[PDB]
């Protein structure tokens, strides 16, 4: 019964209690806000090819 | 109206200042999964409030019901306050 003197908690159960959650990448905040601010650029810039300024305030000609 | 909702996603606390592993390992494993879910939620809210190419098709859900109320058989500009004021003239005169 030498196995009953070994630590009963497995090496697996250490690696799933220490590494419980997949950690958040540093770059996943950049490349997720950048793709969402690229829609703020598109709609709201005045130099974009798809501005909403002629759709929401139609021009007086 | 999207600007009034974007202004309150402007005032969201920077959760990415707590992504380091000295916050990962000091924190309860369930309060860290809630924190990583509250950060995934902000990207859900922010990527849909900046979907401004969807506002032009939401405006077409307001137009056809408004335009049918203007196709009134009485007048385009009729309302209740005028049509009640013209019932007072109709009722409180002789027959």
């Amino acid at each position: 019964d030498r196995v009953l003197s070994l630590p009963a908690v497995s090496k697996n159960q250490v690696l799933e209690n220490v590494f419980h959650t997949a950690p958040k990448a540093p770059v996943e905040h950049l490349e997720k806000m950048v793709s969402a601010n690229s829609k703020v650029y598109d709609a709201l810039n005045l130099q974009s090819k798809r501005v909403l300024i002629w759709q929401v305030k139609p021009a007086l000609f | 109206l999207s600007n009034e909702r974007y202004q309150l996603l402007s005032q969201w606390p920077d959760f990415t200042t707590m992504y380091g592993k000295d916050f990962y390992y000091r924190a309860h494993p369930e309060d860290l999964k809630k924190f990583y879910d509250a950060a995934d939620e902000y990207y859900k809210l922010y990527e849909t409030v900046t979907e401004f190419d969807s506002l032009s098709a939401l405006a077409s859900q307001v137009v056809p019901n408004y335009a049918a109320r203007r196709r009134s058989t009485v007048h385009p500009a009729i309302g209740s306050t005028v049509a009640d004021g013209a019932f007072t003239n109709f009722l409180l005169s002789k027959q």
